[PDB]
């Protein structure tokens, strides 16, 4: 009994923390930074703790509407090089992870290691990028987890809608705090006045 | 009773009535280092409580890096790491009445009093000795919203201890270094906030004594420091 | 020895200067030497052993360094107490102290 | 507790914390006696110590020689010794605050108050179970001079004890007799002069009492007459 | 080969022919200590010797008033004690020829350049780590009179060593603390003066370079302080 509220039941259940959408007719790709903070309802979990350590488990549904489309999903980890077009070097590079899908095969799914350089990740930070007044304050210091991105691999009008689902595994969580008791205004930053 | 670190000596019978914030001691970093010379007790200036009074809280390391030997260790390194030792008293009569929570908070990453995605100013989340006494970068004045958008009542989930005047005049928390890192930027980064807010407010008749001191006792314990300059 | 009643209650912080440092400014600067943060409420007496400390192994009777006190909180009582209190200061020798050649003079006519 | 001597009782629970005067106590004269019919207490008419006091003082044996058996052989013999315990208790609330000393002066031999080679007369050096209050012949007033010419700082080095009101409401004295002879004229020289005087003033808030109660307690020890006479 | 004394290395395969003054080696005060922080070496800017220099002198401890936490220590405490390690390097080619006595005095009370009997001046007799280069207050002049009245053919009555250009490059002198006191005020008095004198002077054909550096690092040893202040 009570493994319902162990923490890997509490937190490492999936869920999907992003909707990468895109069009195409540059322009036919995507991407997206990975953080658990765009979900009200997945965010206030997380930030019952102040640290929290897991790998975690991306499957990506993916629905499209004008032969069989082929999309290739690129993991770009933290600190490398994000693509700025369709055909950029960094979808060619071997030190990011690909999979390539296409349509109707089983949804694609990959785990990411725990990628920081700390040994958890920062669900809150008191502290700064550095000394200036421009400085970023809180967990959007620390915490690069890395970027999504997709592109479609097919020569040619589409629409494409990707949930990207995320289960966190071999879950850890350190210092428990009061739950959120007001509404999430702006991701990584603790304001609540509307 | 008396209670002697390094040069500093305290005064009270209460000591042994420690809260230990997770249950762990504090210790030096293990294989996977000044003493007492650093690791003195620095009493900051008394507040005064009031009937009026919001709440209180510092920010450590930052609150000592004006101390001594403590405060010099955090400027003269690139990296540093302690635990604490804090104690708190509130000397009062048997005629005075309040109930303050002393809690400690890692990471009490502050909420902004604006309605922007505006960050809180590192001029206001350094506030040094002196500490914030709460009343378009300032941090929220909201001592019930826990200054972060979370519940005072829901406060005692963080390392505390309740000061109720007509039970006990003090409170002391032993705090271990909490980072997710073994080491860390004394100067950029607070693993620790020291909050104080009066839950039963201050009352007492007239000619009573109408502002009741709080003394704040702040020792560094098993502090440890790396890239050492001149 | 602190002399106020009963009801009364203040932190005193009693500080000890070596010499050639100069006497301290203010509480806090009297905080970051040597100290006794002294609570008269919860101890009626406190005492402080200033140890030998020249170049020489005796000094003339003709520094040594400074004692200061300092308010460290605002004098607390409760309705009918009085506001104020006195303290009084004593000194004595411990038993490793020593006189040494002796002399008669005008210090008394 | 209760302390009974004689047919005389007196309650105090501080009367193991006794100063023995030089270490010494009372004791028979040595080869080189009425006992407890002669020894019992004798409670003197209590002081009244207010903020305007100078402090107090008596002559032993003189504030006995009217006190029951210990009087009379003071004039039924023609030498006598004896030591003391003197007993001083002073009850206040917790609200009143005072300082005295309680001291003992072995050949407290008076200075007058006028300049000249003039002594001080037996009437004034004789104030018998009543002592003196301070305010050509007569006594010194200053008892911040001992009313002998050296400096009440320096009155501790007699022995003495502090009634400290907030901490303590009595002292006990307990006095071996000394003198340069084994006996002596119990009438024309006193071995002992019990000195009170306030080093703190006597302070309390209007409502509270003004005057607070000294009441002086003197039991004769080991008590030694001769020279028996009708 | 290579010396290192905490943060601090020096290069010199001489170290093993150093002169202890008087056969004492320095050492912590008897029963009848910051250790590495303090006890670095502190290479002083090195002198030019010419074939016009008449030669140097420094005072100790005040060249080391400014050096780090052994400067720090001569403020921060009343009395301090030390020996030093002093070594002298002397970098010239083998067509260089000269020879420098290195002495350490001990109390070496400066004479005045003036016929009254007027004092030298503390501003001259405490002039740093840049010491004296020999040319109404000030010091003598005449390093042929050791600056106090005695012949410069007679300074090897002192602790001392030869710089023989074309036989050592290098000197050291390990110095005891020498004093009629346990302990001193490190700010009023000079224990040692370093004396470096150029008895044959240097002489080199054109072409050769001109200046030579003579190069002086100086480790306090066994140092102790008492009387500490912040």
């Amino acid at each position: 009994t009570r493994d319902e509220t162990s923490i890997e039941s509490f937190l490492g259940r999936s869920g999907c923390i992003a909707m990468i959408e895109f069009n195409t007719s540059g322009k036919g790709f995507k991407t997206w930074k990975v953080s658990l903070q765009e979900m009200a309802q997945i965010r206030r979990k997380y930030e019952l703790f102040t640290y929290t350590r897991f790998d975690s488990e991306i499957t990506i549904v993916t629905a499209a509407a004008a032969g069989h489309i082929v999309l290739q999903f690129m993991y770009v980890p933290p600190g490398a090089p994000v693509p700025e077009k369709r055909d950029d070097y960094t979808w060619q590079s071997g030190t990011n992870a690909s999979v390539f899908w296409q349509e109707g095969q089983p949804y694609p799914r990959f785990t990411i290691p725990f990628m920081s350089i700390a040994s958890a990740y920062y669900m809150f930070y008191d502290g700064y990028d550095g000394d200036s007044a421009a400085s970023k304050y809180g967990s959007v210091v620390t915490n690069d987890m890395g970027t999504i991105c997709v592109r479609i691999v097919t020569s040619n009008d589409s629409n494409i809608v990707c949930r990207i689902y995320h289960k966190a595994k071999h879950i850890k969580a350190w210092c428990p705090r009061p739950p959120r008791a007001v509404a999430y205004q702006h991701t990584h930053s603790t304001n609540y006045i509307p | 009773i008396q209670i002697t670190r390094g040069d500093s000596t305290i005064t009270s019978q209460d000591t042994a009535n420690a809260v230990v914030a997770y249950g762990v001691w504090p210790s030096y970093l293990t294989p996977d280092q000044p003493d007492t010379s650093s690791n003195r007790f620095y009493t900051l200036d008394s507040r005064s409580w009031t009937s009026a009074s919001s709440g209180w809280w510092w920010k450590l390391p930052d609150a000592l890096k004006n101390m001594g030997i403590f405060g010099e260790n955090m400027f003269y390194h690139f990296l540093g790491r302690s635990g604490y030792t804090i104690h708190v008293q509130c000397n009062s009569s048997k005629f005075h009445q309040g109930l303050l929570i002393v809690a400690a908070i890692p990471e009490h990453q502050l909420a902004s009093a604006t309605s922007g995605n505006v960050s809180v100013g590192y001029n206001h989340t350094h506030p040094g000795e002196q500490g914030r006494e709460v009343v378009n970068k300032r941090p929220s004045d909201d001592s019930w919203l826990n200054f972060d958008g979370t519940l005072l009542g829901n406060l005692p989930i963080y390392p505390h201890q309740y000061i109720n005047l007509r039970t006990n005049n003090s409170a002391t928390l032993i705090l271990p270094y909490v980072n997710a890192v073994p080491m860390d930027s004394m100067l950029r980064h607070n693993n620790w906030s020291l909050v104080i807010i009066p839950i039963c407010p201050l009352q007492v008749q007239p000619g009573g004594t109408q502002s009741i001191p709080i003394t704040v006792s702040i020792s560094p314990m098993f502090s440890e420091f790396s890239g050492p300059r001149s | 020895m602190f002399c106020g009643s009963a009801s009364s209650t203040l932190k005193l912080l009693i500080a000890y200067t070596p010499p050639g440092v100069g006497k301290p400014k203010s509480r806090r600067e009297a905080m970051l030497g040597t100290h006794l943060v002294w609570d008269v409420g919860l101890q009626s007496t406190a005492s402080l052993v200033v140890p030998w400390v020249s170049a020489s192994h005796f000094r003339f009777t003709t520094s040594a360094g400074y004692i200061t006190c300092w308010y460290q909180t605002n004098f607390v009582v409760p309705d009918s107490t009085p506001d104020n209190a006195k303290m009084v200061c004593m000194v004595s020798a411990c038993k490793d102290f020593c006189l040494r050649l002796a002399r008669d003079t005008n210090l008394h006519t």
